[PDB]
């Protein structure tokens, strides 16, 4: 069916994006949050809504307990995930899920039951004719337009590095780090108590996330930046709360993202993202290491702090041998790249035979995804 | 060993209502909720596609 | 090192020169042979190595030679669509039981001279 | 007949060479390897390539496992040999095999089934009008241009000595030694371990072979060179790995080829190449020995080490009586000499009588090759 | 005997064993791990410790980062080795090192700088009167009580096969494989992610090692065992973590040691241990292969999985010719077996002539060991 176009649903811990195949941009982007009321209702006849999904929960942060169904790339609560998928299909896109194939994404290293539950829910509740599950790291390489390179993807829930040479992927060199954007948000909310600002509930967690998105950067030299910040007040900015209160972020702007490079601030003994990328490169074979050095690819929202590319290049160049050439590739639209290449994956002619059919699922149970999908 | 992938039909192709509601159902399948423009190139042909093209096109 | 230098001189001069002359002559002759059949439709190639990358002209040439309808090329301008378009022609050649050895889509896309020339020669041996 | 030139194909264990008759140099020279992928293939739409053969098997050696169809001059796997021959005939030379006859080379002492299967393959599949099989060391004497002499041919698979006097070859004095550059590469890979460098995969063996071809030489005196290497560091040289790492080979440079003269480093009980040549000389009659002393011919790629000729001349002079004059003839083009001899043999007007016609094969089966040829 | 009994020290990658000569069992066995504090120091008044060595570092894994001085049989860090040797001599055995000769063990193929540095440390710092260095496989053959056999010793860092015929070893037939228990532990960590259990820090490495030691076995037939495990719930075991949580391992029990026989599970292209042993046998002479077939000796902790002997016998018998029988002699004492052999080597009267005297070390230097040992 040439008329039928598959839906690409980029599914992450922080945001959910959805669109049609062959399109350069997703149609609907919205936060993946679920809120329920926490205060007494005294006005009769106002309504009977008891669950808020998406921007409707984000607007009414005052009277809701916001919570995330997906934590560290794993769907902890499945009822809220069904809620999010229903709101995606019917209210955001206005399409019938029974007429289209659905393409879904997930982290590389997952519990194996997650794929089976996702496939069973997509086949039984929505009656999709076909579906497929892909890995978010490969789709960024599709979006970058190159067949070889190493993909470092860090989103709201999980960080992972995957190297691919000439279209061939090495599984033993895949590295997963649980450091992500929510840990940075929690670190910012912890270090903001030094100046006297206390943020404790979920709405203030959203406020802290907005502060981190708007006012943060990565220092090229940490100690020199700390000395400069202690010397004068040139590295200071002001932010206005919804209460109208004005806070001064000051020194903390380059301290929150630095926990990505030094995880010992958060109590974790794991290596930094630059060291993880270097280890993933060095785990590969000798002949292909130069091409992986030349084609490092950055992806995910968390990698849009200003100056992260220069710091990453400097650290890798310090780690790597001096005679090799190091390049860091950071597209300006990288936040959506995991979606974009996925749409490309749905636009290929040979991919039409890679869908998991409804008949195949009926024949083989939910465990068909392990032998059909990478 | 000797077969062509593209000549075969897609796997997902294998498997009363009001006529106007059927029309609105199958009008919504298009990405623009309407039939495409005939003499208009698709999104991949257009140069505002954000992803970079192949190297030979860059040399051209 | 002196005899080593002389051996490098020999295999830098003669082995390169004879092969380059032969492949230049073969390139010109194959270009004329392809242009003769491709002139039935309004298509013409100036360079054999460069115009055959995108895979469209290979599909046009195979359509002219074989006489039936190959699947239409993938609508794209990326490297992946280029690989797909070359792979379609290679699979269509796999129909006709023509034997191709060390031939892949990426070899044609990258522009290896010897393998492109061998592909054209194999097509000539089949369809003459 | 005049414009038609028979193809000349030199087929050793290491590399394959091919060209036209009457040419001074072969047109196509490429290694004889067949590689296959081993890792995951995850990018959809890149195309399927089952096997990699030849020079472009070397370029993508990072994601391939490499196999040699010919071991010790014997074709162990015949399907890969058909792959190599097809790639030679079509991709490398662009000639139809029906148009021209084919001239092949082989080792002196080989199993009969190798010759029978070579004849059967070159008649039944490639459909050649004529074919001949010759000895490499005989063609080396054609390339040298002298009627009499002893040829010591050392390639990648096997070393052999044949004496020829006045165009007559003595079969009982032909000597074969299974000691070539293949075992030297293995020995270098073994002795590089004690300096801290470890190469185990088949892809790293090509790197070790390149190191051997770039930084090896034969010492004229072994003990004095060992004392010099122990005393000073002037013998040390540096090599750069493909990933930018730098290694220092140092003492090993004159120890890897020294296994040619003393096989006891490899555990072999056999004699050295100089003793093998001397024994092959003394196995002949008394009268011709003087002439066999004056026309020793070196050939093959293994004899390209610097200083091999001086050491060989010194050892033969030490073994031989003092009243005789010992000289070693080593042309600079001794790697390709066999092929040149083949062309000289293929273009003779007399040799047009000696071709094996297809009708004779059809009458006599694959057993016709032993009655003709040698 | 009027001589001070020498100390026998087995220095492997995983554990260190130490005892006196002539004793049937080692006195001290403890892990070779050097831990360091990583958290913030509060509660002034309690004594501080610079580093934790050995068993004590296993008692306080929560507040330490845990590191190995030996990696792949090579001493990467030498200060930690000096600390471990000091703790062995003064805390565990509580003897004066200057009164006793010292016997040490190492891997067959390793850099010579390791031997030179161990000799330099044991003469210059600890000031021992004499020492000797031996290969672990030879000591295993000593402990087996037979003179002729082939030894496959696999510790926590390296695997090696050495054939010895009537007191004569074949250097060309010695094979080394870098596949040991630590790679199996890493593979177990990677495959435990499928069930949802995450172990990342160095403290959880010991927990995963305990899980591997307690609940793993080698299946006789891999495919039949996989079918049986997928068929029902007959094969699951429950393990209790030190935090109180209970995990179920199930399918993974026979999948972790299977990587010993199929290294392609780890991405390596090397052969299995059965193919390595068979190739080591085939590299020997024709006459001694029959004796080597019937005298196969297993040693090392990594060969302590249940069912390893029957599986190894089946795999070797498949490759071997049918006319002979294959014996797999696995002593119940194999984990300590190397040390036992060392004690026997320290009890012979003729071994007293082979000690490296202190005067000899002053005479020649640290380079004497290559002339003296092996
Ligand atoms: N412009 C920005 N600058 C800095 N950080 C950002 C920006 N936009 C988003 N982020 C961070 O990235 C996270 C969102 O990541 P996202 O790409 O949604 O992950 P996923 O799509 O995998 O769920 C947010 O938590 C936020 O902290
Ligand atoms: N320049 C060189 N110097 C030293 N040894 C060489 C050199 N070139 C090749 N060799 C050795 O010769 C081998 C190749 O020999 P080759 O001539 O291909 O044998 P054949 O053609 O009979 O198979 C290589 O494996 C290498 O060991
Ligand atoms: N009972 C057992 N069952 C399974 N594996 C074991 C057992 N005991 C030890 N091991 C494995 O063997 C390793 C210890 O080997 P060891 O003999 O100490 O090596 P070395 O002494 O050469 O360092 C441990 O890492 C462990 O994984």
């Amino acid at each position: 069916d040439d008329d039928i176009a598959a839906l690409v649903v980029d599914n992450g811990s922080g945001m959910c994006k959805a669109g049609f195949a062959g399109d350069d941009a997703p149609r609907a982007v919205f936060p993946s949050i679920v809120g329920r009321p926490r205060h007494q209702g005294v006005m009769v006849g106002m309504g009977q809504k008891d669950s808020y999904v998406g921007d409707e929960a984000q607007s009414k942060r005052g009277i809701l307990t916001l919570k995330y169904p997906i934590e560290h790339g794993i769907v902890t609560n499945w009822d809220d995930m069904e809620k999010i998928w229903h709101h995606t299909f019917y209210n955001e896109l206005r399409v019938a899920p029974e007429e289209h194939p659905v393409l879904l994404t997930e982290a590389p290293l997952n519990p194996k039951a997650n794929r089976e539950k996702m496939t069973q829910i997509m086949f039984e509740t929505f009656n999709t004719p076909a579906m497929y599950v892909a890995i978010q790291a490969v789709l960024s390489l599709y979006a970058s337009g190159r067949t070889t390179g190493i993909v470092m993807d860090s989103g709201d829930g999980v960080t992972h590095t995957v190297p691919i040479y000439e279209g061939y992927a090495l599984p033993h060199a895949i590295l997963r780090l649980d450091l992500a954007g929510r840990d940075l948000t929690d670190y910012l909310m912890k270090i903001l108590t030094e100046r006297g600002y206390s943020f404790t509930t979920t709405a203030e967690r959203e406020i802290v996330r907005d502060i981190k998105e708007k006012l943060c950067y990565v220092a090229l030299d940490f100690e020199q930046e700390m000395a400069t910040a202690a010397s004068s007040s040139s590295l200071e900015k002001s932010y206005e709360l919804p209460d109208g209160q004005v806070i001064t972020i000051g020194n903390e702007r380059f301290r929150c993202p630095e926990a990505l490079f030094q995880p010992s601030f958060l109590g974790m003994e794991s290596c930094g993202i630059h060291e993880t990328t270097f280890n993933s490169i060095m785990k590969c074979d000798v002949d292909i290491r130069k091409d992986l050095y030349a084609n490092t690819v950055l992806s995910g929202g968390t990698t849009m702090y200003p100056g992260i590319a220069d710091r990453m290049q400097k650290e890798i160049t310090a780690l790597a041998p001096s005679t090799m050439k190091i390049k860091i590739i950071a597209p300006p639209e990288r936040k959506y790249s995991v979606w974009i290449g996925g749409s490309i994956l749905a636009s290929l002619s040979t991919f039409q035979q890679m869908w998991i059919s409804k008949q195949e699922y009926d024949e083989s149970g939910p465990s068909i995804v392990h032998r059909k999908c990478f | 060993p000797d077969s062509n992938i593209y000549k075969k039909p897609p796997i997902y192709k294998q498997r009363s209502k009001h006529l106007i509601e059927d029309l609105i159902i199958e009008s919504s399948k298009f990405p623009a909720a309407q039939p495409p423009d005939p003499n208009q190139p698709a999104k991949i042909e257009t140069d505002y596609w954000p992803c970079p093209p192949s190297l030979a096109v860059v040399e051209t | 090192d002196n005899d080593n230098s002389s051996a490098r001189l020999f295999e830098r001069s003669r082995i390169k020169a004879l092969a380059d002359e032969r492949e230049v002559v073969q390139k010109k002759t194959f270009t004329k042979w392809v242009n003769s059949h491709l002139a039935r439709v309004s298509c013409r190639i100036t360079d054999l190595y460069k115009d055959l990358r995108d895979g469209r002209m290979l599909i046009k040439l195979l359509e002219v030679l074989s006489g039936e309808m190959l699947p239409k090329p993938t609508k794209g301008k990326m490297r992946i669509h280029c690989l797909e378009n070359v792979d379609k022609a290679l699979q269509f050649l796999k129909e006709q039981r023509v034997h191709l050895e060390n031939m892949g889509s990426h070899d044609i896309v990258d522009g290896n001279h010897r393998l492109v020339l061998g592909l054209i020669w194999t097509i000539i041996l089949r369809f003459q």
